[PDB]
């Protein structure tokens, strides 16, 4: 399990990898680890799926209740504040989960990390996950506020090869998402396999 | 598990006037992967190779002491061990340690080097022999590759085929265990000649 | 605890404590607010002046840092409204990390005129 | 409850042509003591259901109080409509699941049989709530002692006459008795048919201690 | 304090075709190193269009399904129609989740068509995150069906290989030629096979006997 | 689990059930627990299994040797001690209660209790095995000074059938014998044979 | 291990923390702010077990702001001070927070204050305070240094002092250091010392 | 692991299974549990595996020493007395628990060897964990001095109720017969277990799975 | 702890001792343990201390008004019933196993043992406390079908007087009872009027 | 923690470690050497559990230098690391070294070898190798940018970035970085890399 994402000049690149384990035992290998909230955020999954899925899809009705009520769209800060003060009361009950929720608010681009820690941060980089410490050495050699698009997709994919590469508990396919002003859009579904003949 | 710390499986299957054994090249430590390229099979003969998954510290450790007792014994005798006999001796070598044991199971796959006839069997960690005629499997993924083994073997196979299904079920079987994987060797054991390849596999 | 109806229809649909609340807003003070394009400007009228009176106390007129509000009618029910609309506000503030529209708040407090008319 | 203190070991049943019996012996240990010998595992729920439990006996007589004001209270209606032992199966695996999910089960391991519209019912319940039917049950050390014998039987030949199946209980207690160490010699055997339950008893099995001879 | 699970064994095995869903499962229950009944079977018939799997603790098996038939009449009651097949497994990922904190030891695939005709088969955790997957293999012996479906369904790691789309006569072969790896090697898996083939024309059964040991 | 040795005019009589369990199952139903130490002495085993068996191989030897060398007949005394220093020694790592029974020629039957622990008690009867403690009542309140062999063979027997009738862990056979100068006469009591004692009905 | 410290002089208060949020052997934010604005002339430093420290500040935040809207006016800093002490120590409860807390604040009568506390709420008001275990580095050198009449560059620079012997001896990366000082003209922000 | 055996009148008829099971996953399918010890004494070997077969290796051995020593057959006492003192002295470390059968010039004897050293003499025995069902089919069909191909059939039925209601056991049952005048080894006796027949074949032809590296090593 | 009760024809005969110990202390050696929950109907109270005396005290006032309702002798089998229910409704939080003897005019003598457990079952004689294994083989050769009042209590000083020397935890004065229609006789045997049983000695 | 990289290159090998000594919070040696010279074409790093380190690369260190006493020639890398990894793995005795090991040589038969080993002893000759928990930070940058025919001053660039990534984002205070390489012409020392 690798997540990463980062924000820069047109917007945020998200990326992950696709293997659930059930300890030395590979379950799967097709799991969508970008959970799609609404045609403008997304939430990501690290530590436990269900604990992920179940509180982002309640989100996502809470925001589609507030665009009901208050004429208008959710902020990045209100919505992962909401993700934030829904995982803090279940400290210590034996919840697993990392996130970062990804959209385009009035301050632009928006990147913040939640856990069932209760951490609330922001950030122009991140990365979560077990093989995440892979991830943030390939990110951030090439990282800048000025990478060009297609260079964006390069590092993202290339970070999530060397983290699936040299993690046991990583891999499956590098799915890559990118949100927008005008919405998130699907960039590419690749196998580990066919970037090693790549790379 | 202490046998899982480093990953690692190991299988050998019975051809017609053949053996094939085949091991991963994963050297792992839990999640963090150091190496692509360890040696698990080592020869201990012409036609006869041992196989040893598990810790592989220990892999290292048995190893250098069977090499040690197997060349006093080649020396002291004259002749090559047949595989029996090296089955015995690892057994002895591991039940020395029953109450220290090694985090070792041995395959060995080879041919007697007068009869020729195939010879397979694996161990426990605390040396338990097992003859089998179809195949053995060791290492962290058994279950995947014991999955593989009943459906596609089939007896009296010639050593392409041989090649094929023994190919097709380390790849299918390490794809499905996390700890192990990232590179296999398959090696050939015929009457005239020893075939080593390597495949392509899931680096992941 | 106490749970009748006193609230109920008359024979020709007419909540007659509703009838009866709005004359009492009919005896209150009268306030008015005017909008500019760049200022709101609120006036409201005094009732009984008493020139012994201390002015600081008998305001009529900051729920938030960025909204005030007149009214009209029965003074303490007015207290009461704006001190349940001020910890709507700070709430908020606490859940959204923003300061309040003025419509949340309003439709708030409209909607809490009409649950104690049922 | 957490602490089985007196409970009560194997209960057998079998299907046959016609009905369902079922076999258990009269003992209540107390750990290792034969504390009380002469008490019913074995309760008759109505005309056409009989039910017998191993494990601890408490709860046993607790299900005997609730499962009879149930069935009195259906009587008192007296429309015509009867518990088929398929409902009083249902309603224990509700009661002892609904019991196990506040972490304070019933500590039994219970065998409903019964006989309803010509069709032979034997369903199990154990204290977890995992229920199922079988032709032939058996609960506690009887799962590994007869069982065996009444599977080896059933295979041979699935339809059993009255007394077949009465001798291969008979003949399943006689095991029970040799190789249970919380088993006593003295037990009932209660079979439902179209007439509806019989409870015969206290029986006893008769011993044959030739092998005793066999020692040198 | 009362050790509340007990694995009671059993694999299920779910394949989504081009126009059908295969469903099947053994029938032997299991408890430790007891066989409790030969005949048990493990695929519950939901509606029309879905049929269901199970495998893990039974008790929690019979719970589970004894709840989403009553969900499915209070739906067709509420709504005046039978649920899809994605409405049934969005509304068993809420209920798996409600008992969050003492979980149902539930493995559920569901198997069945969709609106349009096309086999989905969705396989679930006991927390109830879920997923669609053209096949899944659950239960106990999945470790060692799940490789060889990898190998003949997603075709990995085969060169030179048409990728042929799913038939419902070599499928079946499949389903039967598992099921009998399984029983050869898993202690838990075996003394029956039933299988629930889902196509328009409605669900019928086919019975293979397996190793009885 | 239940032993019983009692001492009479002459000799001694012992008695034992047969039923060995591991937890609940019985592991063997016919077990013989009286071991011939020598000729005309009888140790009894319960406890764990393995030491009692593994002790009295020792102290067979040593007490086969000693009367070779001696050029006797041994004693039971003798018999008890070389117990009483074994059992001791090893004693944390023995769960060994042994009721030592025989005849000699010097001073008559004789009946010792060696506990766990490694001490020696002689004993006008002995009692012994998990199911004693459900007899110790019947043996106080029955026994009376010097009964004779058939008394003697009679009191053992029912004690012995009370202990397997309340005690789960005790049952079978009851193997008797009796120990004196005209040998030992062992004798099995199956079945109808053992003393019957009716429930306590109504 | 997070960072903090606070000097109280004759009529301010400096406060500095660290500006990084860890990840167990990675740091992920390294403009991280600790510094919480209460009202115009207080702010509370937070650090501690992560969650439970940006819940409560915000909570405490949300009462002061209620207050002001409430009554036309802001708390005294012993008053906030007192109010986050016992809704810190209502500890025993089912909602026990694990927070580290400094308080500064500035009055119109009572002058500069500044206020430490533990996770136990134990308040005690000090010159000077530091929590972590950086402040078992520090703290000795403000022992040697302070003077009651510190004016505020000698502040400045035993703060210096202190954050080199961070960087010297301290054996947690903590490199970039937020400065914020509060007196009778509100709160200002200072330039970020770096290293 | 389900073994038994039964004294008839002639001699010892020993059975087996032959599934050897590592956690919960069948490793071998034609284990041979019944071991040679002496030509009249053979030892069936529950529990631990490996420990069962060093010490079915160093018994044998042991009276290999003494048969060629004495120039006799040896006995089943000796055996037994080696087993006792060597599973005494490991005080039960060694997971193995024995069936010790054989015939002597005093008849035939059968012991059951705990691994603590507690023997017992037993006319018929069980082990393993399928050894409470066989041991119903022994209390309910046993008879004391049963001819040959009554005991025959009275282990294998009683192995085969140990293979159908365990699924610790099973796939094959060995016999051996035991008496003064033959030594029958039936290996094996009964199949009751049948792999089923693969409907589909899954042959891969030359060239399916890709390669990277290939050396040939010509030899002799 | 050695309590008894033995049924005979007309009522029921109970024995106790009267050591109370903690630890290997001896906190009260004249201890009465019958206690009267109605006129003729006596519990025993064998294990925990507190607990015994609390439940019965609740069954004491329900059985109580419930006689003066019913206008009637209150049954037996109705206080070990009240017992039954309310020792199983707390089992997790008592240690209670009670001896239930009396008498009543619709069904005679009654002894109803009721195990740690909130069972209930009715018994020809009930022993009960931590001496009572070693009197189980006493009376299982003792007991006859229909004993005279002085046999039976001169058994029940028999098989209390055997318990009390064997275990530790028991001794004092055995205090008896013999409830039957006539009323309650109580009676207390100190000394040399407890039954002797001499050491086995040697010869 | 304490942090380990080594770089085999076609006809040398790269190794730097870290040059820091700690206590608990503190670190009190700024300048440590964890560079053991064990003869002229080998070097042992050794980190791990103190105690444990120098005794055991001293006791590999004198046997290094015994046979070269006795015989008059070096032993050869491959042969000193099995003879490190046979005294390490002689584990299941009493006695523990749980210390992380490197070991760089020059073999004039075979060139430049470098040798990986953990605390079970389990010996794996890599391309490059890294230690501590820094390893799991930099290993992905040398699998991005490393190839087999890297010269060595662009070894010195990807180290310097590795040295980089463990200041940006590595949260344990590693500030200077000692550097050697091995040759045909013996053991070169390099300039200290610091920040």
């Amino acid at each position: 399990t690798t997540t990463l994402a980062f924000k820069f000049r047109h917007g945020v690149i998200v990326a992950a990898d696709s293997r659930a384990t059930a300890g030395a035992y590979i379950a799967s290998q097709t799991v969508k680890k970008v959970i799609e909230i609404n045609p403008y955020l997304l939430g990501t999954m690290a530590g436990g799926a269900a604990d992920c899925s179940f509180w982002e899809r309640l989100l996502a009705r809470q925001c589609r209740i507030y665009e009901l009520r208050n004429k208008e769209r959710i902020s990045v800060a209100a919505a992962s504040k909401l993700l934030a003060n829904m995982v803090y009361q279940y400290k210590g009950m034996g919840l697993s989960m990392g996130t970062m929720i990804c959209g385009w608010d009035k301050r632009g681009p928006g990147l913040y990390y939640v856990d069932s820690e209760g951490n609330r941060i922001s950030g122009a980089t991140f990365s979560v996950g077990s093989g995440s410490v892979y991830a943030y050495g390939v990110m951030d050699r090439g990282y800048s506020y000025d990478l060009e698009v297609e260079q964006a997709y390069d590092l993202a994919r290339r970070a999530i090869y060397q983290a699936t590469y040299r993690d046991a508990y990583s891999g499956g396919a590098v799915n890559l998402y990118h949100v927008r002003e005008d919405g998130w859009i699907r960039v590419s579904s690749d196998n580990v396999a066919d970037l090693h003949e790549k790379y | 598990s202490i046998m899982s710390y480093n990953g690692g499986a190991v299988m050998a299957m019975k051809g017609k006037n053949c053996v094939a054994i085949a091991a991963d090249r994963r050297f792992g430590i839990q999640a963090q992967m150091v190496t692509t390229d360890f040696q698990k099979i080592f020869p201990m003969g012409d036609r006869l190779y041992i196989g040893l998954a598990g810790l592989a510290t220990d892999v290292q450790t048995v190893a250098q002491r069977l090499k040690f007792r197997l060349n006093l014994y080649e020396l002291k005798e004259g002749r090559q061990i047949k595989p029996y006999t090296l089955m015995s001796m690892v057994a002895n070598l591991l039940y020395e340690k029953r109450f220290g044991p090694y985090y070792t199971e041995p395959v060995i796959a080879g041919l007697d080097p007068k009869t020729f006839k195939p010879f397979i069997c694996s161990l426990d960690l605390i040396g338990c022999p097992m003859v089998t005629d179809d195949f053995v499997v060791s290492g962290t993924c058994a279950e995947q590759m014991y999955g593989m083994c009943e459906s596609l073997w089939e007896p009296n196979m010639d050593p392409d085929h041989l090649f094929e299904t023994i190919s097709q079920a380390m790849l299918n079987a390490v794809d499905r265990d996390a700890v192990s994987g990232m590179g296999v060797i398959v090696h050939i054991i015929e009457k005239d000649k020893i075939t080593t390849r390597t495949l392509k596999a899931r680096m992941d | 605890s106490y749970d009748r109806a006193i609230t109920v229809f008359s024979p020709d649909g007419h909540l007659f404590q509703v009838e009866y609340a709005q004359e009492a807003v009919k005896k209150g003070s009268t306030a008015v607010g005017v909008r500019g394009r760049d200022i709101v400007v609120l006036g409201v009228e005094k009732k009984s002046v008493a020139k012994l009176q201390d002015e600081r106390t008998v305001r009529k007129i900051a729920l938030d840092d960025n909204v005030c509000m007149a009214f009209a009618g029965l003074t303490a029910d007015a207290r009461i409204v704006i001190n349940r609309a001020r910890v709507e506000c700070q709430s908020h503030r606490l859940t959204v990390e923003d300061p309040v529209t003025v419509e949340y708040i309003t439709r708030y407090i409209a909607s809490l005129k009409q649950r104690y008319t049922q | 409850t957490q602490n089985p203190m007196v409970t009560g070991t194997s209960v057998l049943g079998v299907k046959f042509e016609g009905g369902v019996v079922i076999a258990a012996d009269m003992l209540g240990s107390y750990g290792s003591l034969a504390r009380f010998r002469n008490i019913s595992r074995i309760m008759r729920v109505n005309n056409s259901t009989m039910l017998g439990a191993s494990g601890d006996y408490a709860d046993f007589q607790y299900l005997k109080q609730v499962l009879g004001q149930m069935v009195i209270d259906e009587e008192l209606l007296g429309d015509g409509h009867s518990y088929s032992p398929r409902a009083i199966h249902s309603w224990l695996t509700r009661a002892m699941y609904s019991r196990r999910s506040k972490m304070n089960p019933l500590w039994n391991t219970m065998v409903i049989g019964g006989y309803a519209d010509g069709e032979s019912f034997l369903g199990y319940v154990d204290m977890l709530g995992v229920a199922y039917e079988a032709p032939s049950l058996a609960t506690g050390y009887g799962a590994y002692l007869a069982q065996p014998l009444l599977r080896e039987v059933l295979e041979k030949q699935p339809v059993l006459s009255q007394t077949e199946a009465r001798d291969l209980v008979e003949r399943c207690m006689r095991v029970l008795y040799y190789r249970d160490a919380r088993s006593y010699n003295r037990f009932q055997i209660a079979t439902v048919t179209e007439k509806g339950v019989e409870i015969e008893g206290p029986l006893s099995t008769e011993t044959n201690w030739d092998i005793a001879h066999m020692i040198s | 304090r009362f050790s509340p699970y007990v694995f009671n064994g059993g694999t299920i095995l779910a394949i989504a075709g081009e126009d059908f869903a295969i469903v099947a499962s053994d029938t032997r229950l299991s408890e430790g190193f007891s066989i409790h009944t030969r005949d048990s079977p493990k695929c519950y018939k939901l509606t029309d269009k879905t049929v269901i799997g199970c495998s893990g603790f039974h008790g929690d098996c019979l719970t589970l399904t004894k709840i989403i038939e009553a969900r499915l009449k209070m739906y067709k009651h509420s709504n005046n129609k039978a649920m899809t097949t994605g409405a049934i497994a969005a509304m068993l990922s809420t209920i798996l989740y409600s008992r969050r904190f003492f979980p149902y030891y539930v493995y559920n695939i569901i198997g069945g068509l969709d609106e349009e005709g096309k086999g989905a088969v969705y396989s679930f955790d006991p927390v109830g995150s879920y997923q669609r997957d053209s096949f899944k293999a659950g239960g106990s012996a999945s470790a060692m069906l799940q490789p060889l479906l990898d190998n003949q369904v997603g075709f990995k790691n085969m060169q030179n290989v048409e990728h042929v789309p799913l038939s419902l006569d070599r499928a079946m072969r499949l389903v039967k030629d598992v099921f009998i790896s399984a029983a050869e090697r898993d202690v838990y898996t075996g003394d029956a096979l039933r299988i629930c083939i889902v196509t328009k024309e409605g669900i019928r059964e086919e019975t293979v006997s397996l190793r009885k040991d | 689990t239940t032993i019983m040795a009692v001492q009479f005019d002459g000799g001694v009589v012992l008695g034992a059930d047969s039923r060995t369990t591991t937890g609940s199952y019985i592991a063997n139903r016919v077990t013989d627990k009286l071991t011939p130490i020598h000729d005309r002495i009888f140790c009894c085993r319960s406890g764990s299994a393995a030491d009692t068996q593994a002790v009295a191989d020792a102290v067979t030897y040593q007490l086969g040797f000693h009367s070779i060398e001696l050029n006797e007949p041994p004693l039971v005394h003798t018999a008890a001690s070389l117990f009483k220093e074994m059992c001791y020694r090893y004693r944390e790592d023995l769960m060994a209660g042994i009721i030592i029974a025989g005849w000699d020629p010097q001073e008559g039957g004789q009946v010792y209790s060696v506990p766990m622990g490694g001490m020696m008690v002689r004993q006008s009867f002995a009692i012994g095995g998990s199911g004693s403690s459900y007899i110790y009542g019947y043996v106080d309140a029955t026994y009376r000074e010097g009964m004779t062999k058939e008394e003697c063979l009679q009191f053992t027997a029912n004690a012995l059938a009370l202990a397997m009738e309340r005690d789960g862990s005790s049952g079978g056979v009851i193997r008797l014998a009796a120990i004196a100068e005209s040998g030992v006469e062992r004798q099995v009591l199956l079945g109808d044979q053992i003393p019957k004692f009716a429930v306590a009905t109504l | 291990m997070e960072y903090l410290i606070g000097i109280q002089g004759p009529d301010y208060v400096l406060v500095a923390s660290d500006r990084v949020a860890a990840s167990n052997i990675v740091q992920m934010k390294d403009d991280h702010d600790k510094m919480f604005k209460m009202s115009e002339k207080i702010l509370l430093l937070c650090v501690g077990e992560a969650g439970d420290t940006v819940q409560f500040a915000e909570y405490i935040q949300k009462n002061v702001q209620l207050y002001k809207m409430r009554n036309g006016y802001e708390l005294s800093p012993t008053a906030a001070a007192n109010f986050t002490r016992r809704n810190l120590a209502d500890l025993r409860s089912r909602t026990p927070y694990h927070v580290n807390l400094l308080l500064a604040g500035y009055d119109e009568h009572e002058g500069p204050a500044l206020y430490y506390m533990d996770y136990l709420a134990a308040l005690a008001k000090a010159p000077f305070a530091a929590h972590g275990y950086g402040a078992f580095l520090t703290l000795s050198i403000l022992d040697r240094y302070y003077t009651p009449t510190i004016s505020r560059e000698r502040a400045v620079e035993l703060l210096r002092k202190c954050l080199e012997e961070l960087q010297k001896r301290f054996i947690l990366n903590l490199p970039t250091f937020s400065v914020r000082i509060i007196d009778k003209n509100g709160i200002h922000d200072l330039d970020n010392i770096s290293f | 692991t389900t073994i038994a055996g039964v004294v008839y009148k002639d001699g010892i008829v020993l059975g087996a299974d032959t599934r050897a099971t590592e956690g919960m996953v069948v490793a071998d399918k034609n284990c041979s549990k019944i071991h040679f010890i002496s030509p009249n004494i053979y030892c069936c070997g529950a529990g631990t595996a490996a420990d069962t077969d060093m010490t079915t290796q160093l018994i044998s051995s042991n009276l290999e020493l003494h048969s060629l020593s004495t120039g006799r057959l040896p006995r089943v006492v000796t055996a037994n007395r080696m087993l006792k003192q060597m599973l005494f002295r490991y005080q039960g470390y060694i997971g193995a628990a024995l069936v010790l059968g054989g015939v002597d010039v005093t008849g035939p004897h059968l012991y059951s060897i705990y691994p603590h050293g507690s023997t017992d003499k037993l006319p018929y025995v069980t082990m393993g964990s399928g050894s409470l069902a066989a041991m119903a089919v022994f209390e309910d069909k046993f008879r004391p001095d049963m001819e040959e191909e009554e005991a025959k059939n009275l282990v294998s039925e009683a192995i085969a109720a140990g293979i159908f209601n365990d699924l610790g056991s099973g796939s094959n049952i060995d016999l051996c017969v035991i008496s003064k005048n033959k030594l029958d080894f039936l290996r094996p006796y009964t199949v009751p277990n049948k792999k089923g027949t693969r409907l589909g074949r899954y042959r891969c032809e030359k060239g399916t799975t890709a390669v990277l590296t290939e050396k040939i090593t010509p030899l002799e």
